[PDB]
RNA sequence: CAAUCGUGGCCUAACGAUCCUUUGGUCAAGUGUGCGAAUUCUGGAUAUCGAAGCCAGAGGUGUCAGAAAAAUUACCACAGGGAUAACU
RNA sequence: GGCAGCCAAGGCAGAGCAUCGUUGUGUAGAAAGGGCAUGGACAACAGCUGAUCGUGUUGGGAUUGAUCCCGGCUUGAGGCGUUGCCCA
RNA sequence: UUGAACAAUGGAUCCUACGUGGACCAUGACUGGUAAGCAGUGCUGGUGAUGCGGGGUGCUCCGAGAGCAGACUUACAGAUCCCGAG
RNA sequence: GUGAAUGGGUGCGGACAGGCAUGCUUCUUUGCCACGACAGGAGGCUGUGUAACAGCAGUUCUCCCCGUCUUCUGAGCAUGUU
RNA sequence: GGCAUAGGGGUGAAAGGCCAAUCGAGCCACCUAGUAGCUGGUUCCCUUCGAAGUUUCCCUCAGGAUAGCUGGGAUCCAAUGAUGCAA
RNA sequence: UCCCCCAGCCUGACCCCAGUGAGAAAUUGGCAGCAGAGCUUGGCACGCAGUGCUGCUCUCUGCCCGUCUCGAAACACGGACCAAGGAGUCUAAGGAGCUUGCCAGUCGGAUGGCUUCCAAAACCUUGAGGCGUGGUGAAGGCAACUAUCCUUCCAGAUGGGGCUAGUCUCUGCAUGGAACGACCGGACCCGAAGUCCAGUGGACAGGGUUUCGAGUGCUUGCAAGGUCCUUGGGACCCGAAAGGUGG
RNA sequence: GAGUAGAGUGGCUUGGGACUGCAGUUUGAAGAGUGACGUGUAUCCGUCACAAGGUGGCAUACAGACCUGGGACCGAUAGUGCACAAGUAGAGUGAUCGAAGGAUGCAAAGAACUCCGCGAAGAGGGUUAAAAGUCCCUGAAGCCGCAACAGGAUCGGUGGUGUGCAGUGCUGUAU
RNA sequence: ACCUGUUGUGGUGGAUGUCUUGGCCCAGGUUCUGAGGAAGGACACAGCAGCCUUGCGAUACGUUCGGUGAUACGCAGAUCU
């Protein structure tokens, strides 16, 4: 679970799990860190 | 050994910095309180790069918001077909191998509501649960057993 | 007040502290970006690939094809060889 | 803010939680836990000695299934028996039930026969394990009481019955291996689930369809 | 004719984030000359009621990686600064 | 780093022992490199102390150094120290 | 002729805590300016962070780089005396 | 219209090089049948060793020719061999 | 002499004067250890490694975040001389 | 530039004869069989050798520290003297290493059982539950193929069997890269053919894509401690001019 | 259970979002029902409860003050501002501010008597294990007096270096 | 003589060491005031007493009574076995 987070999520190509301390959203649509830079709807999405 | 002989110190680096004037924080750029903001200050102005690079999906709003989100009616621990035959006393697994009878697996007894269909099944068993995937149903039906919807 | 903004002074030194290398030089490069017809054709080719044993017996059959001619002509030449050697003696 | 990759702080300590010179603080330290454990134990045994020849808890509580879909199968104790369970057990006077040590709850009803039967047989094993002392010490003496049950009144620590959870932890016990039934062979459980879920979604559509059908029937 | 060429301007400038609003789409309807093919408003349903959602545009931040913004102090003050003027 | 030719030594496997080789500047900064030192808890020293503790003062010795040990004198206990570890 | 030379205790894979983000000096490589111990740049090296020998003295020149000592020898540069060396 | 010095990119091989045979493909090609059918002759030939080429070994041999049957597209990816 | 007018308030033939040596908002206690990208200080020894004043974005230009340089922990491998003779 | 005749210079290897020679190493705490670098002289009390300390003298030197700064001896700041105090701390959450225990589990000191002070300790598994075992979609929701075993490829740690100081096959961990004819969820396109039924006509199903996921491909987990840190807190220590409430 | 619940509107409050709760004002029910069912509305159905009256012990909080038990706490510049005649002395018209300050000895045995002096002292002589002398456990540094010894113009300095000369220790020491 | 130094000694000074009828902290219990006069504030009150006292009120460092059982004390002074 550390190796999965290694790197930066906001770097295109790096599919790093964002570091979420203790915050596990219940609504997976209204999740933490999923809007601006995670959907091209919000002006850009981090590249794959 | 010799390394084990050194069960020493409680604040090693702080007590080691005694005698050095800047205390490990530099002479040019002092250690001054809040030189960049308090908390997540500046996420869009002077920590814009940091927020973009380490937390992309920050700064937005997405999805249907659900007032009074009940989670007990959504609670549904899942298991898999690979973890079924572990839940049968292998005396039954042995006395039912080629014969027609199939042992009964009650997932609610162990705390699983849905059954997911990953993992192969060796012999048909009867699985009582609250939900099944169509993959789990397909694998159980082909192995010979049956899925049962149970309250 | 008024600063001295831009400079490229110590930059080669910092840049050459550690060797300037390409990170992945032996690593393969992704197929993403490769032309779609070539990617589809690689997929379908590999799908159609025969197995090594079938290929071995195919190559064996191909070798055996022209064998009755080859063995016959070779044994004829091998029979005519000692006459050639005894003629080469007389030199 | 970190010069790294650590998550977004989300610290939640902005409102004078700290007992400093200017503030009283919002801190409660539970240093009494150790002493209060012993104090609770001591007052519990003082309760026992006070209401001595009776259960230390004292009222028989019913067994009810925990509430939601998540805890359906888990059983636990209730607040009191329903008057239907009392009438089925043989008690028609709630106040007398209470005085002999059965707890009543008129708010509760039986939404099913299983709870009724379970708590009825619970009350019936009670009232048989029960030794009533007679009033005024020498008048009438009930059945079963043998004149030395009164000489030897023993205060049990837990109420004879098994654990409360041991009533769902018995319904959650599968059967022996069995043969399949031909309906269990033909039935498609996933198709059934998807069907009964599409049912609640196609309601107004399954009215507009009928309306169109009958309009075309007219025409 | 075709090979081709063409998803703007021969090429190098000619422009814009979250949140919000708006429109289009989704949905819903319609077609379907018989079948389907579906986002939500949570106790169960209905309603071209309304609202929400997702997707694509648009309404603008020119200080153009994007606060919502007038002066004066010779009545003045503070933290500093020889990173910076007035005297040598 | 005992299954060693013998003694002497070493004998705590991130230790120690033997041989050889390399290299020694340093602000900010660092060391899961190594130590000196202070208050107290848990333990060990059958530790020291009215045949004079501790403090202090003056000489001496040890140490790269932090610092350590001792003699003299003051002083006289309403005592002190060494080792491991833990809490500051 | 293992198909150029020389060198090479090295290549790959990562994680992670900091300081720094005022610079300055030197050179036909220069730009603004009459010029400046001015302002702004380029390559490289230095100063900052660096002591030591010489330049009388000097943060930047010339030599050379710094554990504690002994012997020899030199660099830059020096030998009227101050001051070692005609 | 020329054009240095100083510079910049790339390459300089395995003992993974290089060569050879074969396979697959919906991609490409007119280029398939075909992983098919048929097939003659000449030959001190070929290799190691040598400027004396002597000598020594014979491996589905060398050449017409990687032939003919209208005559057999490439590319990419693999299977073997050396 | 008595009494009245109190702090954003009083009073003033007006000087922003005067309201207990205090006034362009008295003093007193508390919030309050207010905040400070700014100034000053930051306590033992040895050994070893060892920089930057440059990039981008910022109501940014005395500050930050971001690369770069700087330390440490490593992982997969690689590489790593030394028998006087006689027995 | 090559060849011939006559000759010639320097030099290598070998054959023959004479002369000549036999090569390196050998104390390094000592004993082991050899091998083996030390020895002599003069002087010194019951003074000599060495070594510190204080003061003074002589040779060579020797600017005043801390700090900010490109630059401090600075005519830049603090500094008259001494003593005692004096500044990176604790806490919630978290990050990345390291240690320890257990393992598809782990932890469970909310609470419950016990037993003059110690003991508010220690011990116990009554324990919900936390984290993990599944992810994906806004949502409606759905949910990781594979019947002897085994995803593929390149590099690669071990190991096996032959073989040979040439050297062939099998195994293929970890890690990195690529792939997937794989699969789960979402988004497209052509369709919805086909099978089926807990039958209100509903459930899936097929073939294609420059598709996305913080996806799976033999679950890399939990807890405690420790180190360096982060953010909220007085927050390393001191420091405003200010703002407010009541007098 | 009526100016109530609710509604328009305004304002505070809340995570409560076409408004969680509260409050003003206008309005103001049903009771042949009402309220809540976390998206405003209309239409159907269902579940739960019965507001606008009241009592009500338990588990709970407890930095004060009193009664207790403890402590890896501080140890007189620390710990409360106060270890003590401390909210005292003192300051301010006042609201208020607010210190410094512990230790003789085992026992007062608290210094008899003598000389000198006006006297305090001083010189003797005593108590005592000791003056430990009501300044009283110890008594550091800084600073000062005195005596002895060594020097004394010069940043030609403090300090360093290598000797020397005086004074002064220490260690070893053959026959 | 003055200065500088080094010792010895004597002063000034109150650091150190050791302790403590004090604080601080945690746990438990109680919270028990008042118009029948509280909390606070004055003025009084002792043979020699100014201060202090969670002493006391013209009955004034104390009155009745109980428990104890020969002191109290800085001086004296009569009560007390």
């Amino acid at each position: 679970k550390q190796y999965k987070s290694f790197g930066a999520p906001g770097v295109p190509g790096s599919h790093a799990v964002p570091k979420l301390g203790n915050r596990k959203s219940a609504l997976r649509g209204r999740r933490h860190e999923n809007a601006r830079g995670r959907r091209k709807s919000r002006a850009f999405k981090v590249k794959a | 050994t010799y390394r084990e002989r050194k069960n020493k110190g409680q604040h090693q680096k702080t007590r080691k910095l005694r005698g050095h004037v800047s205390h490990g924080h530099g002479r040019v750029g002092k250690h001054r309180k809040h030189a960049s903001g308090r908390g997540n200050a500046g996420g869009q102005h002077h920590h814009r790069i940091w927020m973009d690079k380490y937390h992309p999906g920050y700064f937005g709003k997405v999805g249907i918001r659900r007032f009074h989100y009940r989670l007990n009616p959504r609670f549904c621990p899942t298991t898999s077909i690979s973890r079924l035959l572990r839940l049968v006393p292998k005396e039954q697994l042995e006395a039912c191998k080629g014969k027609e009878e199939l042992p009964v697996v009650n997932l609610l007894q162990h705390g699983y509501f849905k059954l997911l269909g990953t993992g192969r099944l060796s012999q048909g068993v009867i699985v009582k649960a609250r939900s099944f995937s169509q993959g789990a149903e397909r694998k159980i039906k082909k192995a010979g057993g049956a899925c049962i919807l149970v309250a | 007040a008024k600063s001295k903004n831009h400079t490229n002074h110590n930059q080669n030194y910092k840049d050459h502290r550690h060797p300037i290398r390409l990170k992945g030089r032996r690593n393969q490069i992704s197929s993403k970006g490769l032309e779609q017809k070539l990617k589809k054709n690689r997929k379908k080719s590999r799908k159609g690939f025969l197995t090594p044993d079938v290929q071995k017996e195919i190559r064996e059959k191909r070798s055996k094809k022209g064998e009755a001619r080859r063995l016959k002509s070779y044994e004829k030449f091998k029979a005519k060889l000692p006459i050639w050697k005894a003629k080469h003696k007389a030199a | 803010v970190k010069k790294g990759n650590a998550p977004v702080p989300n610290a939640h300590f902005h409102k004078h939680w700290n007992p400093t010179g200017s503030q009283k603080g919002h801190v409660r330290c539970f240093f009494k836990q150790g002493p209060q454990k012993k104090i609770r134990r001591a007052r519990r045994q003082k309760k026992a000695a006070a209401v001595f020849p009776r259960p230390v808890k004292g009222p028989l509580r019913p067994i009810v299934h925990c509430k939601s879909q998540r805890f359906n199968m888990k059983t636990r104790l209730g607040r009191g028996f329903t008057t239907l369970e009392l009438k089925t057990a043989g008690l028609t006077d709630r106040r007398y039930a209470r005085t002999i040590g059965i707890s009543v709850d008129r708010r509760r009803r039986n939404h099913c026969e299983e709870s009724l039967a379970l708590n009825a047989e619970r009350i019936k094993t009670y009232l048989s394990k029960l030794v009533l002392f007679p009033l005024k010490a020498g008048k009438k003496l009930p059945e079963g009481v043998t004149e030395e049950d009164i000489k030897n009144p023993v205060q049990s620590k837990q109420d004879g019955f098994p654990k409360a959870s041991s009533y769902g932890k018995n319904a959650l016990k599968p059967e022996a291996p069995r043969k399949l039934t031909d309906q269990e062979k033909k039935r498609l459980t996933f198709q059934f689930l998807r069907k009964v879920q599409r049912d609640t979604k196609m309601v107004g559509k399954r009215i507009k369809r009928k309306a169109k059908k009958e309009a075309k029937a007219a025409k």
